[PDB]
């Protein structure tokens, strides 16, 4: 608990007294990997424990969502008028209130602890039409959307993917080289995944011409300079057995 | 581990290993290396998430002692906590024992006591160690009146022919990274072992006889006693005039 | 001959079929029973022994004279099969038609 | 649920009781058989078809159809004219769900030229402006669609509001004919298999049934057959109607695995034991008749061998000939007569056929049956149905009552099927 | 692409004439076809199911060996700048398409016999100018000189880079996993074959890197305990027939890049590559790269045939001069099965089994190979095998060398 | 409040090719596409994670063959083939 | 026995045969498990 | 014999009797027995087996049964026909892009892809011989042009 609580249990100390509720750290080991062999790679049954988890987490956390404030401050500044077929439509097309209690969000709290048996990643058709420029606002806004709610996939690979669906949409405007073969700066962004195919430039954004590419490199130091850092902490009691494999 | 953008440390793979790769009969990799992700990919909406994050509120005296410990009483009034324990045990022990007998019946693996190797049995082969598994699996979800999989995956994919269990992942700068999980002291494996050391004195008990069979034609008047005779064997394999069946 | 026929091109939309997969046996030569082995019950017995006694089908034929024919697919398994075959009878018979 | 794509045949019985029947009659023979299928292919958008197949090209109709998911969740809710359609969210306030506002409203209902404003800023509106794949994309998420016209294509089209605003706006048949999808919706369930008329992505999961015959050349799909045919062709995914009684499936014919030795196999084992008081006692338009591999050979040679011989495919002949005469799977029949003619039931089944061909290739063939070839035949035997289907006959060759006239070449048969089949029963009034 | 290639014709042992006969021509290019990449179409995935044990054409090699002895006959245009016929026949137009006949109006002049022609491209310009279409003369005109260049096997290089393989090649490798290594030879064949490409094209290094995996694990340093990037292939067992590989992806360790780039040409130094399709299928699949993209350096002329020594354009002594090595199969056999059980793989019970099996393997290679060339003298006229003496099933040549590349190549 | 149901799941037997389906052409691919639909994502939204996945199916032997029936029945039926009769009746017998 | 080697001969190696003068009956052959795919199962297709 | 893992027929036991000959049984030493008495013990069944991965289909597989050699060639020189029109995704997702002057580019994921094969090639020559015979089966007339 963290010491969040304090608890007192008596008991009578019998001679013959028996309590089976002990395991060692080899036999949680083991249990864990045999859960990997029964699992395979059927992603229907490794669903339940991210929904279960995230269950737990909604109904135990103090934080609420309402989106009321943030309506009255778009309302406001937007001219809320059934007009503004620009993305005024776009985003107020978003705000507009879910009855899905807003899942995901949770989905990809809970996926964090359980990383390396499922990986959250940005749905496919949230991303804008690759052949799409950026003067199509629709799709402009739809970038500013994947670009917030990167850091919270639990997907390595998010982080390249945010950077290329804004480069799709500059591909006219800013030509830049990718030193990847078999890959364009028109690919899906969301095809990239991964490791072998980050580009050379965002890898390091030295080579990116400033005066040529300007936003781009803006980008991507404004991506390798503010994408958190992960961190870690402890859980559990040191008098029972850990289960962890790797960390 | 997460990783940020250290693209040298970014894993590609997840695999579990039921024999090290040095000691495989063949490759039979993990069937997870089919997919394009290293787990199980869920897709979410961004826009979603985004609104989540935009608008994050409070009640208006959230003491956050008084909320936490309300909130995590009842969990603690659950029971998960030691049927983890006892469900790992039983595995282990299941576990050992099912691995113990595959390596039993097919002529070489995993090294093992061999107390009945004397008995006759052909070289399992992949198909028929599932076999022995799941007999071995069903009768101890039987015997402690479990529910759930317990060893199933073993016996239903892949070569049943375990030696012991590792997992590994697999960084973009070739690193690999393994981890094994040999069984702890195991109780039941151990008694077994007795059990078939014993029966291997004691088949007779189990109206199971060794030896060959004799079938000469005796009309004699006396006593009989025919699974101990007194007389001298009437002859042996390698006696004079002995003559040996062809193979049809 | 003389079927002058003009060129189409929803006609050429259609592919040869390529993928034919065959699990039967991979032979097209048989074994026949041209000349069947006679039934002995009175005299001469035990000098003839047909495997159907014992309740068995013989991996041979067991005919008093015995031959090779050609039959293409004859031991065939899995699906129909290109449509053309060649099947030459023991040749007690004709078989001229095959030429 | 692995799903089969079905394009119909030229006489596909519509009318059915169950669109099961008319694939391949086999399938209802077991109870245990039957409960692995489930059908969809729902009259709405069968009306739907009939009326674009006059607007389409094929490949854009296919690139159209191809995504729509199995049951269609989504409704089109067709819109009244601006002055009509305002009224409704004041009739009841709480309609006016996108809360367009009141004095929009009734300035509305005093314009002489009422506005499309009232259609305007409505998330999904599709105005008469739009076209077939604009509903189509919608259809995929399953929900609900607001439109302006009646041609629509890919979910059953209702009315979003009451009778009253739409009354004037459209006349008596146009105002009835939603009146199903104002109700439309019903389960889906959850089988082994699925046919469908809706055509779908080929794929592990998705196969082209194959029957060897021609398409039905009224219905609108029709003209998908050759695409579809050629990459299922490509990539090995046609089924032969055989492969759907074996308990799993493969595309193949003869496999190791099953002997294909059973009843539910056997179709000239036709059966109706079953009952329900319904008015068809029977349906006399629809017949159920057969496909057949048959193999004919010549007298054996002089030390009792054979040759080869030869199978043939007879198409279409009406099993109930066949069950009447006791014929029989399996079992050797003599050919040909006393006279060296052939035995009338045999005269009687190529009469009554559509067709004769090679039984591998496709190459049809007119059958001798005088003394003309050499080695020529004697036996006959019947090996398995290759299909076996209900047909509907209503009016198809012929279309009056009064009377009809066949013309044949001279030499034909026709003695045999006017005389000798009457006389083969000679107990109920034929003619 | 590549505008220029250099090549050498074959050599005539002692015999007047090149050595094939008119029926091996009619039957191996005729047909009035396109000769020019017909080297897979009478290969298959095992020798089992070909017609290599009897009659013409007795050996694996043998119809390759006969098709550049052939060429040899009728590549004067890169010699001399012209079409020339020999025995009466000669080529159908300026392209080279075909072979034919020659008219009975206007013969073209007869070929004065010869042996170990050098050849250029630029001696035949008509060559460039329709580079587009003539473009496959070029891979096998390579392939016949990397033969001619040696007795006994076959030249063939070999190269590492400093860096980790490309997604690209990544990506194929794992399409190819359980392919037998005469299928993937054909690929590559057939992929340099037909129409011009760049040396910087992703096929051209996704081969490259096959060729040196091949080696690796022939040599048996790349294994299922120790592979590169996951890659390795797999050999049958000696005790039914090791001339079959396939590859194979694993968990196995990954092996390090070399401290430099490596390189080497090799060939086998035993007569059994006649009979051998894995030796045969490695050195077409390596010969194809060079093809594409050229030799990259003069080969040593220490080690090779009289004919060999300073070869224009194709064989040197000086500074920029690649050494050559060399390696019999039955050490190399002895050295893969001790890395094996280095390796752990085997115990040493079966490394001593598996060395009586493949040397008793081939035995029966060397019986049928010796019997088979006095059943073809080669002063008949045709050589369907390449001659040798006995001894040259004994020579260790250098294959302490080679696995000590193969060492410093898989780190 | 502390349902079991979210605290003890844990999967379920037969869990990893459970929902694989009879069929002999591509067993695993399509039993892959089986888990991907019955997880309830859709194909539009996976995007091209659904493409060259593969999964354990119940068709495919563990030797890595196609499978029709139990192995069992399988070795049955290999052993039904083969049973001489244990008496005949033959004229020279003693 | 000459249309057997494979059979019964002793000395029979493994991917020999005698094919241009005798056909044998019984020998060593692979068998394969291909797939074929569709395009979409190759590569991912650009959709709607 | 319990040495060796044959083919099951499953459904063709006549057919598995002919495939095996050297499971035979041999009561009385007849001309066919005292052929089949002969036969080598081991010479049956799987011999090798490629095996990728573990639950999944093996690529290939080696044995020894009834099989000629003669239709043994011929179907192995189909096979290596069928291989040389085939190629890897990463050849085929190219020759796409380009087919569409880099428009519309698109990639493949980087996974294990065991036993594909996609017959769908040929060389130029075979496309010029194509075409010249399309050019041949016309009316060299203006119906020949006009439906292009």
């Amino acid at each position: 608990a963290n010491n969040l609580l304090n608890s007192t249990i008596p008991i009578s100390l019998r001679p013959t007294i028996l309590c089976p509720w002990f395991a060692s750290s080899e036999d949680l080991r083991l249990q864990q990997v045999m859960h990997l062999v029964n699992i395979s790679s059927n992603t229907a049954a490794a669903l339940p424990l991210v929904e279960a988890l995230s269950t737990l987490l909604r109904s135990v956390t103090p934080l609420v969502l309402d989106p009321t404030v943030l309506t009255n401050a778009i309302t406001t500044i937007s001219e809320s008028t059934t007009q503004t077929i620009s993305p005024i439509s776009e985003i107020l097309r978003l705000l507009q209130p879910m009855g899905n209690d807003y899942a995901a969000f949770w989905k990809c709290i809970a996926s964090w602890a359980y990383n390396g048996l499922v990986t959250t990643v940005l749905s496919e058709d949230a991303f804008p039409d690759s052949s799409q420029s950026i003067t199509h606002l629709p799709s402009m806004w739809k970038c500013l959307f994947l670009t917030l709610a990167g850091p919270m996939t639990s997907d390595p690979h998010s982080p390249v993917k945010v950077f290329m669906a804004l480069a799709n949409l500059l591909a006219q405007p800013e030509p830049i080289a990718i030193g990847v073969p078999g890959m364009h700066q028109t690919t899906p962004a969301s095809q990239f995944s991964h490791p072998g195919v980050w580009p050379p430039g965002f890898l390091n954004p030295q080579l990116i011409n400033p005066q040529q590419a300007p936003l781009l490199r803006a980008f991507a130091e404004h991506i390798r300079a503010n994408w958190p850092q992960p961190s870690e902490f402890g859980y559990g009691s040191t008098l029972q057995g850990s289960a962890n494999l790797f960390i | 581990p997460f990783t940020r953008l250290v693209q040298n440390d970014v894993i590609t793979n997840v695999l579990v290993a039921r024999v090290d790769p040095a000691q495989r009969g063949d490759a039979a990799v993990d069937i997870r290396a089919t997919h394009a992700t290293f787990a199980a990919a869920l897709p979410v909406d961004p826009a979603a998430i985004v609104v989540a994050m935009l608008c994050g509120q409070t009640e208006t005296n959230l003491i956050p002692s008084h909320h936490y410990g309300k909130a995590f009483a009842p969990l603690f009034a659950s029971n998960a906590m030691f049927t983890r324990n006892q469900r790992a045990v039983i595995t282990r022990e299941a576990f050992v024992c099912a691995r113990s007998a595959v390596a039993q019946c097919q002529d070489a693996g995993f090294l093992v006591p061999r107390p009945l190797d004397a008995l006759r049995q052909f070289d399992v082969t992949s198909a028929a160690a599932a076999e022995i598994m799941h007999a071995v699996n069903d009768a101890f979800k039987t015997a402690f009146d479990l529910d759930g999989a317990l060893l199933d995956g073993l016996a239903l994919y892949g070569d049943p022919r375990i030696a012991d269990l590792s997992a590994a992942y697999l960084q973009y700068g070739g690193n690999v990274v393994r981890e094994h999980v040999p069984p702890g002291p195991s109780h039941i494996h151990r008694t077994l072992q007795q059990v078939e050391s014993t029966f291997m004195a004691e088949m007779n008990l189990f109206n199971v006889a060794r030896g060959n069979l004799y079938l000469v034609q005796t009309a004699t008047n006396g006593n009989w006693s025919p699974m101990a005779p007194v007389a001298a064997p009437p002859f042996v394999r390698g006696g004079p005039n002995v003559r040996v069946v062809g193979r049809f | 001959s003389k079927h002058l026929s003009a060129y189409l091109d929803s006609a050429v939309a259609n592919g040869p079929e390529l993928i034919v997969e065959d699990t039967g046996l991979c032979t097209s030569f048989m074994l026949l029973d041209n000349i069947p082995s006679a039934h002995l019950t009175k005299e001469l017995i035990g000098f003839t022994w047909f495997m159907q006694m014992y309740q068995m089908t013989p991996p041979l034929p067991e005919g008093a004279v015995n031959r090779i024919v050609c039959m293409t697919n004859w031991a065939s398994l899995g699906d129909e099969g290109r449509g053309l075959e060649v099947r030459l009878p023991p040749p007690t018979d004709s078989s001229v038609h095959a030429y | 649920m692995i799903t089969i794509v079905v394009i119909p045949t030229a006489h596909f019985s519509w009318t059915d009781t169950n669109f099961l029947n008319s694939v391949d009659y086999r399938l209802t023979s077991q109870p245990k058989i039957r409960d692995r299928f489930a059908v969809y292919a729902p009259g709405w958008l069968r009306r739907q078809l009939d009326e674009f197949s006059a607007s389409l090209t094929a490949s854009e109709l296919l690139q159209a159809l191809q995504t729509i998911p199995i049951p269609v969740k989504a409704r089109c809710l067709l819109l009244p004219k601006p002055k009509r359609f305002a009224q409704w969210l004041l009739d009841v306030p709480s309609a006016n769900i996108w809360h367009i506002p009141v004095t929009t409203l009734r300035a509305t209902v005093a314009s002489k030229h009422p506005s499309s404003d009232v259609y305007n800023y409505i998330p999904d509106h599709v105005p008469p402006s739009a076209e077939f794949d604009t509903v189509t994309r919608r259809v995929a998420a399953g929900r609900d669609i607001y439109v302006r016209s009646t041609k629509v294509l890919g979910a059953p089209l209702c009315l979003a509001a009451p009778a009253k605003y739409y009354a004037g706006y459209l006349s008596t048949h146009q105002l009835d004919g939603v009146y199903p999808d104002n109700w439309a919706p019903d389960n889906f369930h959850k089988r082994e298999f699925c046919l469908t008329i809706l055509p779908s992505l080929l794929g592990p999961r998705t196969f082209l049934l194959d029957v060897d015959a021609d398409r039905d050349a009224s219905y609108p799909l029709s003209v998908l057959w050759p695409q579809l045919r050629v990459l299922a062709l490509k990539s090995r995914l046609l089924l032969p109607p055989v492969a759907l009684l074996r308990r799993v499936v493969d595309p193949g014919l003869k496999p190791t695995w099953s002997a294909d030795s059973d009843a539910a196999f056997r179709a000239l084992r036709l059966s109706r034991p079953s009952s329900a008081s319904k008015p068809t006692g029977f349906d006399f338009s629809a017949l159920p008749v057969v496909d057949i591999i048959c193999l004919f050979e010549s007298e054996p040679d002089d030390h009792g061998r054979v040759a080869p011989g030869t199978r043939l495919t007879i198409h279409s002949v009406p099993t109930d000939l066949l069950t009447s005469l006791s014929i029989q799977e399996g079992v050797r029949y003599p050919l040909r007569q006393e006279s060296g003619m052939f035995v009338p039931w045999v005269l009687l089944a190529l009469l009554m056929s559509d067709d004769v061909t090679i039984s591998g290739t496709r190459r049809s063939v007119k059958l001798e049956t005088a003394h003309a070839s050499a080695r020529p035949f004697v036996h006959i035997t019947v090996e398995r149905c290759a299909s076996a289907r209900v047909v509907d006959v209503r009016g198809s060759p012929a279309m009056y009552a009064n009377a009809v006239c066949l013309t044949l070449p001279k030499g034909s048969y026709k003695s045999t099927i006017i005389d000798t089949l009457p006389a083969m029963f000679s107990d109920l009034s034929i003619l | 692409a590549q505008r220029q290639f250099f090549g050498l014709t074959y050599n005539f042992y002692g015999q007047p004439a090149p050595l094939f006969d008119l029926n091996d021509l009619q039957e191996l290019a005729g047909c009035y076809a396109r000769p020019w990449t017909s080297r897979f179409s009478h290969l298959a995935i095992s020798t089992g199911s070909l017609p290599v044990w009897s009659a013409r054409y007795p050996s694996v090699a043998s119809r390759n060996i006969i098709v550049n002895t052939l060429l040899g006959a009728h590549l004067n245009p890169f010699a001399g700048g012209q079409v020339t016929s020999h025995q009466g026949i000669t080529w159908r137009d300026p392209v080279l398409s075909s072979l034919a006949p020659v008219p009975a109006i206007q013969p073209p002049p007869v070929w004065a016999v010869a042996e170990n022609v050098p050849l250029d491209s630029n001696n035949y310009p008509t060559y460039v100018l329709n580079l587009s279409s003539m473009w496959p003369i070029n891979q096998d005109v390579h392939i016949m000189t990397m033969w001619a260049l040696s007795d006994q096997g076959p030249i063939y290089h070999l190269e590492v880079p400093v860096d980790p393989m490309p997604a690209a090649t990544t990506a194929a490798l794992m399409a190819y996993i359980g392919v037998p290594i005469a299928h993937l030879a054909q690929t590559a064949y057939r992929f340099a074959g037909q129409l011009p490409q760049s040396p910087d094209s992703t096929m051209v290094s996704t081969i490259r890197w096959l060729s040196a995996i091949w080696f690796g694990s022939l040599t048996g340093r790349l294994n299922r305990s120790r592979t590169c990037n996951g890659f390795y292939f797999e050999f049958a067992k000696p005790a039914l027939n090791p001339d079959q590989a396939v590859l194979k992806w694993n968990d196995g360790a990954r092996a390090a890049p070399p401290a430099a780039a490596q390189s080497s040409y090799m060939r086998c130094i035993s007569p059994h590559w006649q009979h051998q399709i894995v030796e045969v299928a490695g050195a077409l699949m390596s010969q194809s790269v060079t093809a594409v993209t050229g030799l990259p350096a003069l080969i040593d002329e220490a080690t090779l045939p009289a004919w060999s020594q300073g070869v224009a354009n194709l064989t040197g002594n000086g500074q920029g001069v690649v050494p050559c090595l060399d390696y019999n199969p039955v050490p190399m056999a002895a050295a893969r099965h001790l890395q094996w059980r280095q390796d752990g793989l085997i115990t040493a019970a079966q490394e001593a089994q598996l060395n009586n099996d493949y040397t008793a393997y081939a035995l029966t290679i060397e019986r049928h190979l010796t019997a088979m060339l006095v059943a073809n003298p080669i002063a008949a006229g045709r050589m369907p095998i390449q001659p040798f003496n006995a001894a040259d099933f004994g020579q260790a040549g250098q294959t302490a060398a080679a696995v000590a590349l193969a060492q410093a190549m898989f780190v | 409040t502390a349902s079991p149901a979210d605290t003890n799941v844990v999967p379920a037997k037969d869990a990893p090719t459970t929902n694989s389906p009879p069929s002999t052409t591509s067993p695993n691919q399509a039993a892959a596409d089986a888990n991907q639909q019955q997880a309830g994502i859709v194909s539009s939204q996976s995007g091209p994670n659904a493409v060259g996945d593969s999964a354990p199916s119940t068709s495919v032997n563990n030797d890595g063959d196609i499978i029709t029936r139990p192995t069992s029945d399988s070795i049955a039926a290999v052993a039904n083939a083969t049973k001489p009769a244990a008496v005949v009746s033959d004229p020279q017998s003693m | 026995p000459l249309r057997w080697p494979g059979l019964v001969d002793p000395n029979y190696r493994v991917g020999t045969n005698d094919l241009p003068n005798r056909i044998t009956l019984y020998n060593s052959l692979y068998r394969y498990n291909f797939t074929y795919p569709t395009l979409d199962g190759i590569m991912y297709v650009r959709s709607a | 014999t319990s040495g060796r893992m044959i083919r099951a027929f499953e459904g063709r036991p006549e057919l598995l009797a002919l495939a095996y000959p050297g499971r035979a049984v041999l009561p009385t030493q007849t001309k066919n027995a005292q052929f089949l008495s002969t036969a080598i013990a081991d010479r049956i069944g799987r011999l090798d087996r490629a095996n990728l991965i573990g639950g999944e289909v093996s690529a290939m597989v080696e044995c020894m049964e009834l099989c000629d050699a003669l239709t043994l060639h011929i179907r192995e020189t189909y096979v290596m026909l069928l291989r040389s029109m085939h190629q890897d995704p990463t050849q085929i997702v190219q020759i796409v892009n380009e087919c569409a002057n880099n428009l519309l580019n698109s990639t493949i994921p980087i996974s294990l892809r065991p036993t594909i094969l996609c017959p769908w090639f040929a060389s130029s020559e075979d496309l010029r011989l194509q075409q010249v015979m399309h050019l041949v089966n016309i009316s060299s007339n203006t119906a020949a042009a006009l439906p292009l």
